[PDB]
């Protein structure tokens, strides 16, 4: 999957927009947690389409955003 | 703003 | 500390909310986790001032909180 | 959302 663009990403209508970066998401959380990245891709996705959006350029803050998600899951079953 | 661990599961 | 009404912290600056927050967040982190308790209570005082202030009467999701906080204090190491 | 392991730690 190549990445979208800005200006495709503004030119999708907001259901558009979610499948897309969430996609791209999907791939890059499965990496590190396989087994849950369907919900913390449906986590990340949300946030506002230009947050996503940034964690598809920057790895190191969406490796910290995974992290965050595991955490948050990890509280709520206590 | 929190994350929501109720969030709708993502599939691809 | 006599906890602090809505109408009052609206009317504070963002750095008495800050310490009127904080050492009310203390208090009750403290109870859970004395140690860590000024590094987590630091963590919570990155929120927004009516999402910290929804913790301190919601004892529940504090727990909740105090845990993912040291959940992701461990995984920096 | 924010759950930042680098803040400043809070002294009352």
């Amino acid at each position: 999957l190549p990445p979208i663009t800005p200006q495709e990403l503004e030119s999708m209508s907001p259901q558009e927009q979610r499948a897309a970066l969430g996609d791209r998401l999907f791939l890059k959380v499965y990496e590190i947690a396989p087994e849950l990245a369907p919900k913390i891709t449906g986590m990340f996705l949300e946030m506002k389409p230009k947050e996503a959006y940034e964690l598809l350029n920057d790895q190191k803050r969406l490796e910290e955003r995974v992290t965050e998600a595991l955490c948050v899951l990890k509280a709520h079953q206590t | 703003h929190h994350m929501n661990p109720n969030a709708t599961e993502f599939m691809p």
